[PDB]
């Protein structure tokens, strides 16, 4: 049948990291949310007119938890990398989760989006020549999102589908 | 008829019910969304006791009504004025008679007395399972105090001096089982020589035991107030959530004790040995239901510096690689055969809390805080609700003990555990990945021989238990 | 999973909540607090079965006693406890018995009997009285004691049996 890709978040947590999968599954437009009800996590769309079905995982909370990461992210064919714009250190730490995947993966080359997410009015810390600059040393595109607007979320999947579609 | 009311004027929970005040969900109603004063009114109802929303309510109050001000209101609750005489019993008076007062018995015996012990059962479950709040406000403590100390009259009088008393006890501050605890287990390591505990030299079912009521005690002292807020993943979550976070780095200094315990095993058969004693004390774990232990064990075969052993991997007993994998398999799909497994085992269990954390973080994040109807901003009862439910099932698996007995010294050394020493998490899991590419070099470097490192007998003693007389 | 609605009542003072706690906590409280109404959940296999038990743990003092309807309705089983070293506390039990059967509309509601305090050496009210009562009412009779947790696991696991049998 239809194609599943496994996408895995990844990020630093305590700002805001989880809207990115909540505005895409949800009831786009109803603003609500069981997180504990059997997929509400997989979510079947159509990405450059083939139908497929993404299944996300999503830690958020589990930070701490930190030698997990890589039981986690094994179960992943494409990773979000998010930081949030108004949080300098998040952006920082990006490096790290990317070795970290290369490493699980056993790949220099992994399918990964960067993320930039606004998830408050607080002061812009990171600039989005930064983050594209970052990007660019990666060979990744760089997606930035509103955690409340839902602009730039069908985009940052999608284009992670679009990566793992032309690995 | 229904009784009648006092005004909505010097009473205010008397409004009638509207869709500008409150919401039922489609035999008591659901909440869906309400003012404050309709949550305290149904919080507090004569018609029926809730007392699942009572927990609900006072495990998630604070995200809508501050301590101080939920006092205020529960005061204003009980203060309910009694109904003037009717007529009938005005003519009894007029004539020099007693009036009947029908009504008015009627009102005290169905309003007023269970509205009023509505509102004592409230104070009595705030001070004994959320005591918290005063803990952290003497004077909303004061406040408490003073109320149930002077509440009058004889029908409240024997929970009155009840809960007077059990604040005085909670501002100050045992186990039966049905069996014996089995025989602690010892193997290489003798009791009392604790220089020479380790990995393979205590016995692996005493491990797997003792790890077992570390764990359950970490997961068993983690309180509400540590969740709701998602205050653990703020910037003060070391102040706010100390338990938790103390139950999730020993979470993480045995998965990298692990990691650990195995790359620096340089000579291969001492590490399969390793990696098989390993397995062993996860076989101990799913016998125990101690779900924490067995994600410890997963998650360290699963990591980067392990999983790439394969010359360790072909050595391992099928029947072991079986154990592993169906430990995983919980994992599987979004813990899908986990969360059937945890709700169908005999307690006690030690839960994997995780999934509580992130389950907590998507409700609060995923529902707004309130619902605007007719003009008006009404709370969003049911998000509170649902994370009251998460909160409810944590609680209900730390009510359970352990029937294993503490081994003092194995405790503390495990307490103790320091895997990464003075390293910081990035040195120190570079180390353990630069540790299995000498141990184990990537294709097509030649794979080395190494020494042995211990002296003393490989062979597991397995995980049957032992019973002498 | 099956839930189960328990309810545990009887006069004030003769340890259901004791026998509550000793069953969700395996702890014996020698306070006595008197309850307004307390609410506990536990899993558990019982006959090779899980279940989750709900169990409502109620006010026995006089000053509540116009306040029980509200949980009658709702429960499937019943509880009705007296305290073995307590002659009106086995008296009040049928008082318990007519009103759950009020309440319910039915003569057939899962119960059992209980007589609590059995490690207390000074009986006041004979075996032999209390099951008397029980036959009477087609319900078994179980003796416990909070304190010691002797028959505690009989007397809850029992009145599940009873709901499952109904
Ligand atoms: C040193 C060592 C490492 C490992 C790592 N490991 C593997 N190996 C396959 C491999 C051989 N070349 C790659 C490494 N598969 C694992 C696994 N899966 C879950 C999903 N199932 C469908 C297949 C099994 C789960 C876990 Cl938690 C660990 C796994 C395992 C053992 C017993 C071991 F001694
Ligand atoms: N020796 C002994 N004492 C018991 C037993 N069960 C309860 N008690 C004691 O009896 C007192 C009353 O117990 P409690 O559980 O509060 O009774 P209750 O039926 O819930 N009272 P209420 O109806 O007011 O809520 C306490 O001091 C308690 O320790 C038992 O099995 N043995
Ligand atoms: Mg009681
Ligand atoms: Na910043």
């Amino acid at each position: 049948g239809m194609t599943e890709y496994k996408l895995v978040v990844v990020g630093a947590g305590g700002v805001g990291k989880s809207a990115l999968t909540i505005q895409l599954i949800q009831n786009h437009f109803v603003d609500e949310y069981d997180p504990t009800i059997e997929d509400s996590y997989r979510k079947q769309v159509v990405i450059d007119g083939e139908t497929c079905l993404l299944d996300i995982l999503d830690t958020a909370g589990q930070e701490e938890y930190s030698a997990m990461r890589d039981q986690y992210m094994r179960t992943g064919e494409g990773f979000l990398c998010v930081f949030a714009i108004n949080n300098t250190k998040s952006f920082e730490d990006i490096h790290q989760y990317r070795e970290q995947i290369k490493r699980v993966k056993d790949s220099d080359d992994v399918p990964m989006v960067l993320v930039g997410n606004k998830c408050d009015l607080a002061a812009r810390t990171v600039e989005s020549r930064q983050a594209q600059d970052l990007a660019r040393s990666y060979g990744i595109p760089y997606i930035e999102t509103s955690a409340k607007t839902r602009q730039g979320v069908e985009d940052a999947f999608y284009t992670l589908v679009r990566e793992i579609r032309q690995h | 008829g229904q009784m009648r009311l006092p005004s909505a004027d010097v009473y205010r929970f008397a409004e009638p019910d509207s869709e500008e005040n409150i919401i039922f969900e489609e035999g008591i109603p659901i909440i869906k969304a309400g003012t404050v004063i309709k949550l305290i009114e149904r919080l507090t109802y004569h018609m029926y006791a809730d007392p699942n929303f009572v927990r609900t309510f006072l495990t998630t109050y604070r995200s809508f009504c501050k301590p101080q001000e939920l006092l205020s209101l529960i005061i204003e609750r009980f203060e309910i004025p009694e109904p003037e005489p009717t007529e009938a019993d005005r003519i009894a008076i007029e004539n020099g008679d007693q009036p009947l007062s029908a009504e008015l018995k009627r009102f005290r015996k169905e309003y007023i007395q269970p509205v009023q012990l509505r509102v004592l059962n409230v104070c009595r479950h705030w001070v004994e399972h959320h005591f918290y709040d005063f803990e952290r406000d003497a004077y909303l403590l004061q406040r408490m105090e003073e109320f149930i100390g002077t509440v009058r009259g004889k029908a409240m009088k024997k929970w009155v001096e009840s809960i007077t008393k059990i604040i005085q006890r909670k501002k100050i501050a045992n186990i039966t089982f049905q069996s014996s605890p089995p025989t602690v287990e010892w193997h290489i390591s003798r009791p009392g020589h604790i220089e020479t505990f380790d990995l393979l030299t205590l016995h692996p079912i005493e491990i797997a035991r003792q790890l077992t009521l570390l764990e359950s005690d970490l997961y068993r002292a983690v309180q509400p107030s540590e969740l709701v807020g998602s205050v653990w993943t703020k910037e003060d979550k070391e102040i706010n959530s100390p338990n938790l976070l103390k139950m999730i780095r020993h979470t993480t200094n045995l998965t990298l004790w692990f990691e650990k315990c195995i790359v620096e095993t340089e000579n291969l058969e001492e590490r399969v040995a390793v990696v098989s004693r390993i397995i062993e004390i996860l076989q101990v774990f799913q016998e125990l239901n101690n779900f924490n232990g067995v994600l410890e064990v997963v998650s360290a075969m699963n990591s980067s510096p392990v999983y790439r052993l394969d010359h360790t991997f072909e050595q391992i007993p099928s029947r072991q690689k079986k154990i592993l994998e169906e430990a995983h398999e919980l994992s599987e799909d979004h813990y899908k055969k986990y969360l059937a497994k945890l709700r169908s085992i005999n307690p006690p269990c030690v839960p994997f809390f995780g999934i509580y954390l992130t389950n907590i973080l998507k409700t609060e994040e995923g529902n707004p805080e309130v619902l605007k109807r007719h003009g008006k901003e009404l709370i969003n009862f049911s998000k509170r609700r649902k994370v009251a439910e998460i909160t409810g099932e944590i609680q209900q698996y730390q009510n359970q003990p352990y029937c294993l007995r503490v081994e003092s010294d194995i405790k503390r050394f495990f307490e103790n555990l320091n895997p990464m020493g003075n390293s910081m998490e990035k040195e120190f899991t570079d180390y353990l990945f630069n540790k299995s590419l000498e141990i184990e070099p990537r294709n097509p470097k030649p794979l080395p021989r190494f020494p042995k490192k211990y002296s003393y007998p490989l062979k597991s003693p397995g995980v049957r238990p032992s019973n002498p007389r």
